[PDB]
């Protein structure tokens, strides 16, 4: 039952924050301290929204909507904006996996509703234009420690991971 | 071979490469990487008999031979994987024809014969170049195209990002004898193809490439619009969103000219602006030429139409070839909407 | 034939676009390029020269930092927003006669110095004139354009 | 640390020790305890000097110098014509590797300072004489091992530790 | 044949140039004719410690910090600290070899004597900050290249020339 949030990396202006104080602990996911990012997870059949800056699903086992569980609080206020589910962490996509975790979890994953008063497609879309990972990663995820670009060898290694890992689908409308 | 085989290993490599270069080391190598194998053999006690003396030798023999010869050795699976990919790309490249609205003729493996309308051809070439390289937008049958890489639920299969491919556009009456429209087609391209030459920018410099060109016609007039001018096609996955650039740069104004935000005599107005544009060498003077050659000949007060500043001087050439190229790319994007138009009317 | 003075319109235009800080001293020059082009095809060169220096205000630092403009790329035209403009385009004009051999360098680089020889360079320009007006016209024509798409308005 | 000093096998007459009392512990790197000779560190760039022959400086990359290294201090009285160095044991660069130690190695290699006034000649020099290493194997793991001799079979392999790996370079002076 | 130094390139400015008396002639194997310098030599072990670092030798193959051959003394002719000995130089290791050579030359290499009292892990330094890169051209080497590179157009290439083929060890003590 760990308290977990879900944090996704696209190139929009959106992502700031969405989230608030901590887990209740510090057993994370940003698993940085070896190579750059680990434990990444992707989310299966869902769009992106390319603006109010949540997730919506769409039916085609087809779309992959990537980012890093770091968990924390869903703004202290939202309880209908996720799914409230529980999983027993072996039911993911999941890529960089460390040592298997047997633990089960909490979920909130920013949801934004269907809502097809237009028409729902499916945009690829993915990370380049070093101010377009500048922007994002001093955002948020380089505070989860702000040890990281204090004392970080592996500067070079984790603004990869934005380009390498964090492929998710727009919604070109 | 230094970014492929990547892990422990491509520390070991990097350092084969390094002893090489100005006919290096000659077998007396294994110094530097035998520190690199034998302080690596020891990770596990099964080492049954190998002469690490020899195998950092065969492996510096190995690369030896693909350096010397400047070509990737070919083995069968080089050959089932290019193979294999030229089959999947078939199945995506008949999508396209069918999105467009063509009638494909045949298309076997890399190559392609279709009678698409002359409305849908400039953005057909767009798409099927850029699937052609594994980039692409929304999936066309059950398969995507991912950034070099088509995939089939799940299933990522390798594209063909670094192989050009060239186009040939014959805009021909119904009534013309489908015979030599055809063979046309057949010594316009495939002997014309051949002997066009532009400015490619190559690791810093500017040389002259000769692929990948897409060329036009319309009876007697012809138009060349490369495709990359950049000439290892894709070295990054930034490069796949330049493929084709210039396409939709015509397809852009294409658009804007049917709307009337922009007249058509801005194919006719080029000419006194060709001259400066061509003999201006800073970029910040062309982008202002090429600003006011497009307000003045437009019809409207709201228009902010760009040219992507990088396809500023390609300098088409041709040798001594009974087809005349405009020798300059916003040039030859003139002549491409007159042949598009020309085909409307 | 003149190929190479779309090019020679590039290197002037961007000498007199640089010696002419005051935001004004453009705009009027993009008035000088526009008009005084089409009184040397109707009025005739000579006619429209006269027009040009007389309202150059010649005679001062100014006829001097037109003879620096030739090398040095450093030089300002200081004056009235009218002077600085007329006279820019008499630097357009001169440019030219020296690039293309029509006029002797020397000869006019000592002209525009020497008082009692002004009056010989006229003279020089008046035999000179069917040549002249021919040749420039590419030349004048493309700084012409140049200045209304260059100089815009803030 | 873990002192060691190095030994080599050369075609010479200044073979068998040039060095004196042994370890005085009971530790050290070179094991030959399973299948023949292992950990033989090969050093490059050096000669054999076959005159008095301790190590020569050799610009020449094709030389493979290899020998075995034992502990202790090279006679604790020579501080004229060694090396006197130091490294971490894995900025080393073994032969046929053995276990992994993090520490550090004050490595004695005996070499001299010539200041050569002839210039240094290279000669290819492979194992000859097979009854010639019976003198130096009762001179390198019989000396200071002394395990050999008494009820030891590999002495068959132990020819074939020598029948085809040591080819070091020589000088022709 | 007649004199030759080994002039090595250092990152700090402990023994920056120091080269008495000339040869009679000027044979530096070293030839920056029209566009690359030409004969740089990398050799085994000798590694820079960036302050003072005059190149102690080192067993391991990777450790490497190379220099340029010109046909000098032994800086300053004193006895201090030089190897002085001498190969055929037909055993080299010369990348971009130009030309011919004098075959059994006076060859100075430059030596420091064993660091001790420390622990190294020496680390591999690409150079940047161009800075440096023309500091090691203005006294150091118009002076030792004193006929070329005043008399031809070309003059700024060399100074990334010595960026795609010089790089090497750091010791860091």
């Amino acid at each position: 039952s760990t308290q977990r949030e879900y944090v996704f990396i696209p190139i929009t202006n959106s992502i700031t924050i969405d989230v608030k104080i901590t887990i209740g602990g510090s057993d994370h996911i940003t698993n940085i301290d070896e190579r750059g990012i680990h434990n990444v997870l992707v989310i299966t059949g869902y769009a992106v929204d390319e603006k109010n800056g949540r997730l919506v699903p769409t039916l085609d086992p087809c779309d992959y909507v990537k980012g890093i569980l770091v968990a924390g609080t869903p703004q202290q206020a939202q309880s209908n904006d996720f799914l409230t589910l529980k999983l027993p962490a072996n039911k993911l996509y999941l890529i960089r996996k460390k040592g298997n975790i047997s633990d089960d979890l909490k979920i909130y994953i920013p949801y934004s509703s269907p809502d097809a008063r237009n028409s729902m497609k499916t945009k690829p879309v993915s990370i380049s234009d070093d101010t377009i990972v500048n922007n994002i990663i001093k955002e948020v995820f380089d505070k989860i420690y702000n040890i990281t670009q204090k004392e970080k060898v592996k500067i070079e290694k984790v603004k990869e991971d934005i380009k390498e890992l964090f492929s998710y689908y727009a919604l070109e409308q | 071979l230094v970014n492929a085989g990547s892990g422990s290993i491509v520390d070991y490599v990097k350092t084969v490469l390094k002893c090489i270069r100005e006919n290096l080391n000659k077998c007396s190598c294994a110094e530097k990487i035998y520190s690199n194998e034998v302080a690596k053999v020891m990770f596990r006690v099964n080492v049954e008999k190998a002469n690490v003396e020899e195998e950092v030798k065969n492996s510096l023999e190995y690369f030896e031979t693909i350096l010397n010869e400047g070509r990737i050795i070919v083995t069968p699976a080089w050959h089932v994987s290019i193979s294999s990919a030229l089959n999947r790309g078939l199945l995506v490249e008949l999508e396209l024809v069918n999105k467009h609205k063509g009638f494909v003729i045949y298309a076997g493996g890399d190559d392609l014969l279709a009678m698409l309308p002359v409305d849908e051809v400039l953005d057909f070439i767009k798409e099927s170049r850029r699937a052609f390289a594994g980039f692409g937008t929304e999936k066309l049958g059950n398969m995507c195209l991912e950034n070099g890489f088509v995939r089939i639920n799940n299933a990522y299969y390798p594209s063909l990002p670094i192989v050009g491919r060239s186009y040939s556009v014959i805009i021909a009456h119904y009534a013309d004898p489908l015979f030599f429209v055809i063979n046309d087609s057949y010594n316009l391209l495939e002997e014309g193809k051949e002997i066009i030459r532009y400015r490619v920018m190559y690791n810093g410099e500017y040389k002259d490439a000769k692929k990948d060109v897409a060329i036009f016609r319309y009876q007697g007039l012809t138009s060349v619009i490369p495709l990359s001018l950049k000439r290892p096609i894709v070295s990054s996955v930034s490069d796949f969103n330049e493929i084709a650039s210039i396409i939709d740069v015509i397809l852009e104004l294409k658009k804007r000219i049917d709307e009337g935000r922009i007249s058509v005599s801005l194919l006719y107005d080029y000419e006194k602006y060709k001259h400066l544009i061509v003999a201006s060498d800073e970029k910040y003077l062309t982008e202002f030429l090429v600003k006011d050659w497009i307000k003045r000949n437009s019809l409207r007060k709201h228009v902010e139409f760009t040219i992507d500043e990088k396809l500023y001087g390609v300098r088409l050439t041709i040798e001594n070839y009974p087809i005349k190229i405009p020798n300059d790319l916003i040039s030859n994007i003139v002549y491409t909407l007159r042949i598009i138009y020309g085909g409307e009317k | 034939l003149y190929e190479e003075d779309y090019k020679l319109a590039l290197e002037a235009f961007k000498k007199v676009f640089n010696a002419l800080t005051h935001y004004g001293a453009k705009q009027a020059f993009r008035s000088r390029a526009r008009d005084l082009v089409e009184e040397i095809y109707n009025s005739g060169f000579i006619p429209t020269f006269f027009y040009i220096i007389s309202k150059a205000e010649l005679n001062s630092d100014s006829l001097d930092s037109l003879i620096s403009l030739f090398s040095s790329d450093n030089a300002i035209l200081r004056g009235s927003d009218e002077n600085v403009s007329y006279s820019a385009y008499l630097f357009i004009i001169l440019y030219y006669l020296i690039k293309r051999g029509i006029i002797e360098q020397k000869f006019l680089i000592q002209a525009l110095r020497c008082e009692k020889t002004r009056l010989d360079l006229i003279d020089k320009l008046y035999n000179l004139a069917p040549i002249i007006s021919a040749k420039i016209r590419t030349y004048l024509l493309a700084i012409k354009r140049l200045s209304e798409a260059l100089i815009e308005a803030r």
